[PDB]
């Protein structure tokens, strides 16, 4: 009923390993770019 | 030429000190350049 | 008077765009070989004795 | 100018890519 | 190079500019650098040198940016940073 | 070439604070492309004749190189499509995004078109669920007075679901996704006139950031998570969201005793099943989806988002819990006490949207003195 | 307890935790946009800053220290006199539009 | 609006400018009849031919939809060739983007019609699929691999028919998107006109002037199409495709669809595999070179006698090649075809650019 049984699991192992690598790396790339905004500081200086 | 003008034009005074020197004292002169900001003296 | 690994990786590999690309091409072909061999070994070990490649010797001669 | 050296690493890339990828 | 030569000599015109070049140069270089030396320094600059020196200071380096006025359109820093390569 | 790629992406102004709930729009774009790509490749090996449809699908899964992964990616991708669709609609309701009337109403059309599209695709493998799903759903039209039955037979190409039906459904399923793509581009064009809403419901014109690189990288991260969810299903549990009965070829003489709809249609099926009247159930079904077009007219709050509205939030989660209840009931037999739970859940669904939420809105306004 | 529940509600709503005043959170329709356009410089600039400050906190999924939360008793409607007049003017036009 | 209603148009464009809208109509017609045929067509080799006869014999009005689709493809090419001819003669190719997209459109329509012809799986369907895909085998080192990959096997078979239905199904919609881009680039400049002189001093609104003229043109297109469908549906077709595909036998007088005959004559004139394929590709791709070969100081051929004479020689030559493509590879047709093939490239690459220069000289500029 499922001749692809063993192959999908071997692939699934590779998918999990690749995601274990790519997810935190892309997340690191996301935080790198966003750091410009996350640490930005604002100040309001109206005339008075 | 090579030297940019003291003030580049485009299109602040609140004290005596900053005002001294503002009064004109000589006839007017107008300059135009190829490489330098224009000026008008006096 | 001595740099760090990342500083060296920067200077020789990442700075120039032509070299940042050659680095990825090369790294990709090397990673592919090591990753596939490694993951395949993990999969086959988790399933030791169950795969056709493990029992094949018993029937081969063809 | 820098184009030969750059066109020469761009050359390489394409080559390596095909070789490998294909 | 020609623009720079002309700026250097035309700037040192009059006693005030020369006097200032003397006072400031002794404090900055520890000596007065003569025009003939500036000429030698300028003469040796060629396209290769300009590329290498510019790359060293501008290429893939983080800039410092200051804006004032109607600056809604001043590009985001990340975009400015990527413009450096 | 530059512009409109761009000023329509690269320098597109975006709120600085949109959250992960805003990632579903791009995830829907990705689900659409995925379905289209895996769809075309499956269509290269699929044959729509009733004598060979089921067979061609097993041929894809057994003999076409990687045919199985493309097939299960298409099947599970349809599930991911709906998960994202429901998250996308939920985000819109909670944050008052529906006030962008054109964008919203086009969205309602998109939901209906994807539902119709997924329905027809499910019929293609010609298994038992394929056949009875084709039978039941097309028959919804028979509730139309005077011509209902005629419309059904015209759609079927005969007096019952047969060869003519399967062949035209392959054609409809083939083209509809591309029509969906064109409709989605219009969806986006109207959105671009206003730009995005944000969690606060307050205009973000005073704090916009460029879409690139902030949301381009955030969308890529989201895309990776979508792919992980999809592949966990394809590689570790490809049949989890499917139905065993569709592994049985279509049998026109016998409807499986525990026949039930695809999970993403269960809530609507529960609603229709709760009304012991033909026309009444069909109208309730249609209205359970079309009521989304009424949400904008039912907005009473002085505030756009539910972020600062406690009472509205409670009712919102009750609606979600209620849809979860209807989903569960749709998977249960028409027996006691499920028949009553489902009727209450069905009544509660329309009551929350038409009465309770608009009322919570007014009460909150009073509490804030405006 | 309506006034009692009111202060409770105000804090539950929580826009005060982002430093916003109630009027900063109103849904902008054409009446509101016209009212904001009519605001005097200082009220307009203050509004802009409070919204900007709130959007920034929202992006970081953070809130202000409790001592900086808008206080229920000090929140006032700066927009009301303007919006009320804008609405009155539109109603007047709508009445005239009937013959 | 402003993309139609108030679109500025030259006051003097002639009937030769009607083919663009007629191509749009041919495309819509093919899409409409195509979808309806796809509602009854099955792509399995065991039933493809059968499903087509079923459409023509038992589906209500199936026969008219089918012959409208078949003859519609012929009308599509008549219009395409008229459209390209207008462009060459009047110098419309100077609108570079519009022109090059047009070349892509021509190739895509050709590829599209090729695949559709394979669908009924008759004899011509089968051998056309065989020959044309094999053009790729001329590609060194990997050519044969590309062919087997396209076929899904070592020969044209089931896998081929099924994917061709899918390709033929989607390509026309891609053509529609490419055509919209074709028009967008055109709108940046507006239309050229018979004089080749800017018409900005005399523009008229597209509506009502060209909307009514296009409708009149559409009526004439429909008359031509229906004369073929109702009075001679097989006139432009090939009897051999009424015979189911037979992989063991290639009909002795096999010949391409009439709109491919000129190109087939060119390929057949060269007794070398790679050479023939290169000449075939070049006979179409040379259209992309026309702009670079323009030497005249004037845009249109209206005021250029010598250029006009060479233009009609090219049309007469394509007519010659079309005739030769329909004849057996025997004397004296082999030589007439070789001369005609050489004349084709010679007129475009050498004689026309030269006439352009001579005309400039005669006008003293
Ligand atoms: C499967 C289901 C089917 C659906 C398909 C999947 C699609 C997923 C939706 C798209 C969301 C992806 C995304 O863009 O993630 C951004 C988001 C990035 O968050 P962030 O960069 O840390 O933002 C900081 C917060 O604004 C500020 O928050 P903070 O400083 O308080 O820290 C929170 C953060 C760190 O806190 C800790 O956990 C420590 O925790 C995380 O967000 C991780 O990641 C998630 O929210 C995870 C997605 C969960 C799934
Ligand atoms: C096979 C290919 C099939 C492809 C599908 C068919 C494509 C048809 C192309 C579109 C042509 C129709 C069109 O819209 O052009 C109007 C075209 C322009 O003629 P017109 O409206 O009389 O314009 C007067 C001339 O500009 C002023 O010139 P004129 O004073 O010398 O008068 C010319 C006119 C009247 O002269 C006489 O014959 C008298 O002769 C006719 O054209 C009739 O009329 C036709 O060719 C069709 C008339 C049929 C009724
Ligand atoms: C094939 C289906 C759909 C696609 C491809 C799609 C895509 C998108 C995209 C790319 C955005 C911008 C990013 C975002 O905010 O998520 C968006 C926004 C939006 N969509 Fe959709 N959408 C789909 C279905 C729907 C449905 C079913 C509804 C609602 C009935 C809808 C309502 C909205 C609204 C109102 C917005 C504005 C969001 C905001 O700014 O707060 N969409 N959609
Ligand atoms: C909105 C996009 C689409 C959705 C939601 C969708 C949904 C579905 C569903 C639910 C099925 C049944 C899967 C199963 O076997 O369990 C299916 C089958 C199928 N779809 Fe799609 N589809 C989409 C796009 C496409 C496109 C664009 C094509 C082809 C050009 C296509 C071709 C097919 C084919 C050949 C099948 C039959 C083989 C199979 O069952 O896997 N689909 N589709
Ligand atoms: C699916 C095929 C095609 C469609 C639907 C199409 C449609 C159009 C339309 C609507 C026009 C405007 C009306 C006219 O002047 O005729 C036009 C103009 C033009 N087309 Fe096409 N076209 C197609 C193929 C091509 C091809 C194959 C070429 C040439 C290789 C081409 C070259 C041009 C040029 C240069 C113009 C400007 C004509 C002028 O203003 O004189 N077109 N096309
Ligand atoms: C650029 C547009 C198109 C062209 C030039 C075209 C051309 C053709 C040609 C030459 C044939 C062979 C006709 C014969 O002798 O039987 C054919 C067959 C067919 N075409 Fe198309 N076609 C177009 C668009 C479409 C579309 C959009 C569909 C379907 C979605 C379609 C569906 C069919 C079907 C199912 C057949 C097989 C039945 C038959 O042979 O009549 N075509 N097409
Ligand atoms: C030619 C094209 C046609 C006729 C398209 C029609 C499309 C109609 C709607 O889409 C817009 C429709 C799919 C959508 O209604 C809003 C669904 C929520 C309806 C869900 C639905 O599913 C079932 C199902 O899947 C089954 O499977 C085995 C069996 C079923 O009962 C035995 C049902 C069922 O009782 C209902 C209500
Ligand atoms: C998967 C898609 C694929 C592989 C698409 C390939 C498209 C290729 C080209 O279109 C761009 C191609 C159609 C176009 O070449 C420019 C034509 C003018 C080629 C004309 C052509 O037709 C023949 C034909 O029809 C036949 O019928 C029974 C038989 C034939 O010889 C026995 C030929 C033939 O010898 C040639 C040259
Ligand atoms: C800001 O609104 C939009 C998105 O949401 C972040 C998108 O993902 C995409 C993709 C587009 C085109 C867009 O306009
Ligand atoms: C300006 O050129 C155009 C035409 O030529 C007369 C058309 O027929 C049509 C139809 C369109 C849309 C167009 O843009």
């Amino acid at each position: 009923a499922e001749p692809e049984h063993d192959h999908r699991k071997r692939m699934g192992l590779k998918m999990l390993l690749m995601m274990g690598l790519l997810l935190p790396l892309v997340y690191a790339m996301k935080r790198h770019k966003w750091s410009v905004l996350k640490s930005r500081k604002l100040a309001y200086r109206p005339p008075k | 030429a090579a030297v940019p003008a003291t003030s580049e034009s485009p299109v602040s005074v609140l004290c005596r000190e900053s005002l001294r020197g503002q009064a004109a004292g000589r006839p007017l002169v107008a300059s135009v350049s190829l490489n330098v900001p224009a000026s008008v003296r006096y | 008077v001595a740099p760090t690994l990342t500083a060296r990786l920067y200077s020789l590999l990442f700075r120039r765009t032509s070299t940042f690309a050659l680095t990825i091409v090369v790294g990709a072909l090397f990673f592919e070989r090591a990753f596939d061999q490694g993951a395949d070994a993990i999969y086959e070990h988790i399933n030791e004795g169950k795969l056709w490649k493990h029992i094949k010797h018993k029937y081969e001669n063809k | 100018r820098n184009w030969v050296p750059t066109a020469q690493l761009w050359g390489a890339v394409g080559a390596v890519g095909l070789v490998s990828a294909t | 190079k020609n623009l720079l030569r002309n700026a250097l000599v035309s700037h040192l015109d009059g006693t005030t500019p020369v006097c200032e070049d003397i006072g400031r140069s002794l404090l900055t270089y520890g000596r007065r650098i003569p025009l003939a030396e500036w000429e030698s320094r300028i003469a040796e600059v060629d396209a290769r040198v300009v590329r290498e020196v510019c790359s060293k200071y501008f290429y893939d380096q983080c800039p410092a940016v200051a804006g004032f006025g109607p600056i809604e359109q001043l590009p985001d820093y990340n975009r400015i940073r990527s413009g450096m390569f | 070439l530059m512009k409109i790629v761009n000023n329509a992406f690269i320098d597109l102004p975006a709120p600085s604070n949109i959250s992960s709930w805003w990632n579903f729009g791009s995830l829907l774009g990705i689900c659409l492309i995925l379905q289209i790509l895996t769809g075309l490749f499956l269509a290269m090996h699929y044959t729509s004749d009733t004598t060979t449809a089921f067979s061609s699908v097993t041929h894809i899964c057994r003999d076409v190189n990687y045919g199985w992964i493309i097939r299960y990616m298409h099947a599970n991708g349809a599930s991911m499509f709906f998960i994202c669709l429901y998250m996308h609609v939920g985000r819109g309701l909670y944050y008052g995004s529906y006030t962008f009337l054109e964008t919203w109403n086009i969205g309602v059309i998109l939901l209906l078109t994807v539902m119709a599209t997924a329905f027809m695709g499910y019929v293609l493998p010609w298994g038992q669920m394929s056949f009875w799903g084709a039978t039941v759903i097309t028959n919804l039209l028979s509730a139309i007075p005077y011509i209902g039955t005629n419309l059904v037979e015209w759609i079927w190409g005969g007096f019952s679901v047969d060869k003519a039906t399967l062949t035209r459904f392959f054609a409809f399923h083939f083209i509809l996704p591309f029509i969906i793509m064109a409709i989605a581009m219009v969806h986006l064009l109207f959105l671009h006139e206003t730009g995005s809403n944000n969690p606060t419901g307050i205009s973000s014109d005073v704090d916009k950031i460029p879409f690139h690189p902030y949301y381009t990288i955030k969308d890529i991260l989201g895309a990776l998570l979508l792919i992980l969810a999809l592949m966990l299903l394809v590689l570790f549990a490809p049949d989890l969201l499917g139905d065993p009965d569709n592994y049985t070829p279509a049998n026109p003489l016998n409807t499986p005793p525990h026949i039930k709809p695809e999970w993403y249609f269960l809530f609507a099926y529960a609603i229709l099943r709760s009304i012991p009247n033909k026309l009444g159930g069909v109208l309730a079904l249609a209205f359970s989806i079309l009521i989304l077009a009424l949400i904008p007219l039912l907005h009473t709050s002085k505030q756009r988002s539910m972020m600062f509205r406690p009472l509205s939030q409670c009712l919102f989660w009750a609606l979600v819990a209620d849809l979860l209840t209807l989903t569960w009931i749709g998977g249960q037999p028409v027996e006691h006490p499920y028949i009553t739970i489902g009727q209450l859940a069905s009544v509660l669904y329309f009551l929350l949207i038409l009465v309770l939420m608009p009322t919570a809105g007014t009460i909150e306004n009073k509490l804030l003195k405006w | 307890w309506l006034e009692g529940i009111r202060k409770w509600y105000y804090n539950a709503a929580g826009f005060n935790k982002l430093g916003l005043m109630r009027d900063d959170t109103i849904h902008e329709n054409d009446d509101v946009k016209e009212a904001i356009r009519r605001l005097p410089e200082n009220l307009y600039d203050d509004r802009v800053f409070r919204i900007k400050r709130a959007l920034d906190l929202s992006m970081r999924q953070q809130i202000l220290p409790k001592e900086q939360w808008t206080k229920y008793e000090e929140d006032k409607s700066y927009l009301e006199p303007y919006l009320k007049e804008v609405i009155r003017e539109r109603k007047e036009r709508e009445e005239w539009a009937k013959k």
